[PDB]
RNA sequence: CCGGCGCGCG
């Protein structure tokens, strides 16, 4: 009670490089995806990349 | 048989082994998936 | 059994002729309106309070442009919305109105001019 | 229901007529309005229903969907049953048409049968009119019981899961708690019931130059369902090329793809349309965790109306449209003029035709609940057809309010508030804000105040009303999941307090957020703080980050610093921790260390409460045959102590607590008595050593059976064989 | 003071 421990939206704390990751993630799955589409991989590959 | 079959399907159905220029992608996808996996 | 949710009457190029034409005791108000028409939405409801207002004592008609766009021309209609407001004795002239004018306009004018 | 959102109670409507349409013919193969009023019928306990000619009466549904039998309301809900087999395209949905029509076909083969269906038939089912939410989803549920379909036992495990063509006509969180679970069902908002049984949803066709597609808007059973590439994202988005070839999430033969614009057949543009009523009552929905929205539309359909209701501040923009189709306000039935106005009725005007509305006073409810209403509308007020006369019960200004806006703060206070218990302040009971009236009916001079203690108001079958205000105990929730019970009341002096010298009214442990992870209750008490000072109310369509990244931070941070600018309130926004503020120990006067989160959010108040959950037992009435204390509250039976009690007493090894509630407490007649007795002089119980009721029933059945059973004492010091009388 | 059906709470 005395500290009074609260929660904000502020507080949820995302790290820094979430994103930077999520960007690369999306820069690699439109490659694969143009890709698969020139028949350059097979269905599995996409589903499983 | 697969001598029969493609002769029928040269004459009933109008296949023929036309050339698919591939590109560089395509070509090593093909030689390379008739391998394994990984 | 069931009243009517509407209470503003949809005319003709002809029957308008015909009802300015004729023989009238109350003031006429004429809207001009189309459906593709996003003031026209908020012009519809308040012509609708509008009419509730007045029962017997106006008579409240709207005019699709879409259906008489020559009509809509030849009487001076320069957009949508635009209101017409009719005396009911010939020696005296029409008021036009344009815009989403308010509804206590509406009252004043229909009181202090018709 | 192409452009608005249909009436919820659009279904049941159109069933109806449809039976009455061509239901009567095809199973002939004339009607005259009911004598008794709809009033009446329910007054003095009789069936609404319409004479055929004398071959029998048809009940007649109400507007709202509720039929009348022996003065009860009733719903008819839907039923699923097989037309992949636990696709949608291979189902059907019979509505009150289907169920009405069937049993005109055992009928022929009236008045009496269909009184017995309402009665017996599972799917017809009584009205729950706990406030205006109850009265609306009752009806559009949809169940995979009933006859004709499959138990509980019977249910498959693949059954009860999420198919995708559920997407749009089931909501895929509304659902049954308990072993009922996935069975039944809920549609949404904009689901409808096709022609073929089937459910359909809208959505927006995009197509390509030549053609003239008047109308875009065009509905899906489940079978075309699957072969339309349906995507949910939005075109705000543009490169170095062209807006065609940018990709949106999209839907298309039972998965979830990634293509191009150019590629999307549908839309779904509606925001509410893949939920139901419950679902879409919750603000800020996509910040909490699917599984708490389940309970959270259960809770919101436990609220009890209160004496006083006041509107959300913040609110999705539903509950204009769950109070119209309620029924529970006044609605006018004609255009014109309001010229007089009171508590008993109202009187309007309009083209020649006046009509007097009554108005419902202190009237009761299945579930003990009162209703009332209150005029809208003053003398000398032009009215359209269908607009509002009056407020009912739970509804301020033509909107559901099931519950107050109260000042709260989010920190752990001495234990009090530990788990999931709640402390509040005095104001809330000396200021009537969480007060409720209560009715019971039970089959004395009018104004009476009886001693279940309250007043007699009414009596035909008596009527009691009781004022219960909040106390520790009783149940509150908001409408994220989050309930809590009352332990502690305080003194406002007591109780924290900003720094503006105001004291809140509720104090939350905050710890209850992240294992229940529901964020949006705490975007929704620092906007009703904001609204609260900025003189604002929102309505807000979930899934706002449809338009941009942390779009409901962005209106919440703008508009508690909007509020804090206003009204010269530093403390409301500060930029250190946007939404919290240094609040002071009403003890001491010290500042907590920490900021606290705090607002004004909307706090519900639940039928689950003391009074009515309070139980205790010395002795008294005994079962039949079995000889044992009753079972239930009502019939102040005893508390079961089940075999898994009797472990835990054989696990601690205390023989003789277990043998007191085995013989003398439950069952035994001889010791029973005793027990009585010397209690009451203090001269010490002794050991019954003679058999319970219970065994000496079963060695009679097992006689039945032609088996003897016998117990014998063998003695130890003469081994003679001693037969116990059993 | 008996059983079925429906709805709930933990």
């Amino acid at each position: 009670t005395a500290t009074s421990i609260s929660l904000g939206i502020d507080d949820l704390l995302t790290i820094p490089s979430k994103g930077w990751l999520v960007q690369d993630a999306e820069q690699q799955s439109l490659i694969l995806e143009k890709h698969h589409h020139y028949g350059n991989v097979h269905a599995v590959e996409k589903l499983r990349q | 048989t697969e001598d029969e079959a493609r002769r029928r399907n040269w004459i009933e159905r109008g296949w023929a082994p036309w050339e698919e220029i591939l590109t560089p992608e395509a070509d090593f996808a093909r030689k390379s998936l008739n391998e394994g996996e990984e | 059994f069931v009243r009517e949710d509407y209470l503003v009457r949809k005319l003709s190029a002809q029957e308008l002729q015909d009802l300015v034409k004729g023989e009238r005791k109350v003031p006429l108000i004429v809207d001009f309106y189309a459906t593709w028409c996003g003031p026209c939405i908020l012009m519809a409801q308040e012509l609708e309070m509008l009419a509730v207002e007045y029962e017997s004592n106006a008579m409240i008609v709207k005019v699709d442009t879409d259906d008489e766009y020559e009509f809509a021309r030849d009487m001076q209609v320069r957009g949508l919305p635009t209101l017409f407001f009719i005396s009911p004795d010939p020696s005296k002239d029409a008021i036009r109105t344009e815009g989403l004018i308010p509804l206590q306009m509406m009252r004043d004018i229909i009181d202090n001019d018709m | 229901g192409t452009s608005t959102i249909p009436g919820f109670n659009q279904i049941q409507f159109e069933g109806f007529y449809r039976f009455i349409d061509q239901g009567l013919i095809e199973e002939l193969s004339q009607l005259v309005e009911p004598l008794i009023k709809e009033r009446d019928a329910v007054y003095e306990s009789l069936t609404y229903s319409s004479e055929l000619y004398f071959i029998g009466n048809i009940p007649l549904m109400n507007s709202l969907g509720t039929f009348i039998v022996n003065g009860i309301y009733r719903v008819v809900i839907n039923q699923i049953l097989q037309s992949d087999m636990n696709h949608l395209k291979n189902k059907r949905i019979r509505s009150v048409a289907d169920l009405l029509q069937d049993q005109l076909g055992l009928a022929l083969a009236l008045t009496t049968t269909y009184e017995s269906f309402f009665g017996l038939h599972p799917l017809s089912q009584v009205l729950d009119r706990t406030n205006p939410l109850t009265q609306i989803v009752h009806g559009r549920k949809l169940s995979y019981l009933g006859p004709g379909g499959l138990t509980g036992r019977t249910a498959n495990f693949r059954i009860r899961d999420i198919h995708p063509s559920h997407y749009g006509r089931i909501c895929p969180i509304d659902t049954s708690e308990g072993i009922n679970v996935g069975l039944i069902g809920s549609l949404s908002i904009h689901a409808r019931i096709g022609d073929w049984g089937s459910l359909e949803s809208p959505f927006y066709e995009l197509v390509e130059k030549s053609k003239k597609a008047q109308i875009r808007m065009l509905f899906l059973s489940p079978s075309q369902d699957e072969y339309y590439m349906i995507a949910a994202g939005n075109s705000l988005a543009l490169n170095r090329g062209i807006q065609e070839e940018q990709v949106v999430p999209a839907r298309y033969r039972q998965e979830f793809l990634t293509i191009a614009w150019e590629e999307v057949h549908l839309r779904s543009i509606f925001p509410f349309q893949y939920f139901s009523i419950g679902a879409s009552l919750i603000p800020f929905i996509e910040h909490n965790d699917a599984n708490r929205a389940l309970m959270s539309s259960n809770m919101q359909r436990q609220a009890v109306p209160l004496s006083r209701s006041e509107k959300c501040i913040v609110g999705t923009g539903l509950e204009r449209q769950v109070a119209l189709d309620s029924g529970v306000p006044a609605i006018a039935e004609h255009e014109g003029k309001i010229l007089y106005t009171d508590t008993e009725k109202i009187i309007l005007s309009g083209n020649e035709n006046t009509l007097s509305i009554p108005l419902i006073m202190y009237q009761r409810s299945n579930k003990n609940t009162c209703m009332h209403q209150k005029p809208q509308v003053r003398r000398g007020k032009c009215i359209k057809k269908g607009q509002i006369l009056a407020d009912g019960a739970a509804t301020v200004g033509g909107e559901l309010a099931l519950g107050k806006n109260v000042l709260v703060a989010y920190m752990p206070w001495e234990g009090y508030n530990f788990e999931d218990a709640v402390l509040i302040s005095e104001c809330l009971v000396y200021g009537d804000i969480y007060t409720s009236f209560h009715i019971r009916k039970y089959e004395v001079m009018l104004g009476s105040w009886v001693e279940g203690r309250g007043r007699v108001i009414d009596v035909r079958r008596v009527y009691i009303s009781q004022k219960r205000e909040i106390k520790v105990g009783d149940k509150v929730a908001g409408r994220h999941g989050n309930k809590g019970i009352i332990s502690k009341i305080l003194p406002r002096q007591d109780m924290p307090y900003l720094q503006d010298g105001r004291p809140v009214d509720m104090v939350f442990n905050p710890l209850g957020v992240p294992s229940r992870m529901n964020v949006g209750q705490i975007f929704e008490c620092s906007l009703g703080l904001a609204g609260s000072l900025l003189d604002r109310h929102y309505r807000i369509a979930p899934f706002d980050e449809r338009y941009e990244q942390e779009a409901s931070r962005k209106l919440v941070f703008s508009e508690l610093y909007e509020a804090s600018k206003q009204t010269a309130n530093p403390w409301v926004f500060e930029p250190e921790y946007p939404g919290k503020s240094r609040i002071f120990d009403g003890r001491t006067g010290d500042p907590f260390e920490q900021p606290v989160i705090i607002g004004k959010p909307y706090i519900l108040k639940l039928i689950h409460q003391v009074d009515d959950k309070i139980h205790g037992r010395s002795s008294g009435h005994y079962a039949l045959v079995t000889q044992q204390p009753l079972r239930g509250r009502s019939k102040q039976g005893g508390q079961r102590v089940g075999e898994m009690e009797v472990w835990a007493l054989e696990g601690f090894g205390v023989a003789h607590i277990l043998q007191e509630m085995l013989t003398y407490k439950s069952d035994h007649i001889r010791a029973r008595q005793e027990v009585l007795g010397t209690t009451i002089i203090g001269g010490t119980i002794p050991k019954p050593e003679d058999a319970p009721e219970s065994f000496r029933l079963l060695v009679r059945e097992l006689r039945s059976l032609a088996l003897e059973l016998n117990h014998f004492l063998v003695s130890e010091k003469n081994f003679q064989i001693n037969r116990k009388e059993v």
